């Protein structure tokens, strides 16, 4: 409260809990390198609480996504939203299976 | 044949075997598991 900051950025995603300690500084996993790469000097502060009351319900709920599979790792902070087939082996191939 | 194996040892006894005198293009070794932890050490990833 005594700082000022000329710009203040504010990423917000829900993310499973182990991924929590995943998310920081020079990290990796599915997650730091494929979804969000913090940058190595990074100054700020991440901040994680529990809602299960808004992401939950019965039957369950699936609108939550993530990215697995990318050709190479993610720049720290770019978004890659894409649907592309991942290439396994050597096929053209654009489709599920 | 490290990674196509059905008999992983257990810790205690930790099958140790020695690479030589081949090619080491780590797609191949990228492509055969979904990764959950490849925290490198001596080398960058990237730079293997
Ligand atoms: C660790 O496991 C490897 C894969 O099973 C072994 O490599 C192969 O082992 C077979 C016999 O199981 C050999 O016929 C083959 O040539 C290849 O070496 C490896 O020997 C094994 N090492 C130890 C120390 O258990
Ligand atoms: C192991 O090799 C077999 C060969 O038929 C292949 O079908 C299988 O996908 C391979 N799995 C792993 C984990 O290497």
């Amino acid at each position: 409260n005594d700082l000022c900051f000329t710009n203040v950025y504010a990423d917000s995603f829900v993310i499973k809990g182990n991924e929590v300690s995943q998310i920081a500084p020079g990290q990796t996993g599915n997650i730091a390198d494929y979804n969000y790469k913090l940058p190595d000097d990074f100054t700020g502060c991440v901040i994680a609480w529990n809602s299960n009351k808004l992401d939950s319900k019965h039957s369950g709920n699936y609108d939550y996504w993530y990215r697995s599979f990318r050709k190479s790792k993610l720049k720290p902070f770019e978004r890659d939203i894409s649907t592309e087939i991942y290439q396994a082996g050597n096929k053209p191939c654009k489709g599920k299976g | 044949e490290v990674f196509n194996a059905t008999r992983f040892a257990s810790v205690y006894a930790w099958n140790r075997t020695r690479i030589s005198n081949c090619v080491a293009d780590y797609s191949v070794l990228y492509n055969f598991a979904p990764f959950f932890a490849f925290k490198c050490y001596g080398v960058s990833p990237t730079k293997l």
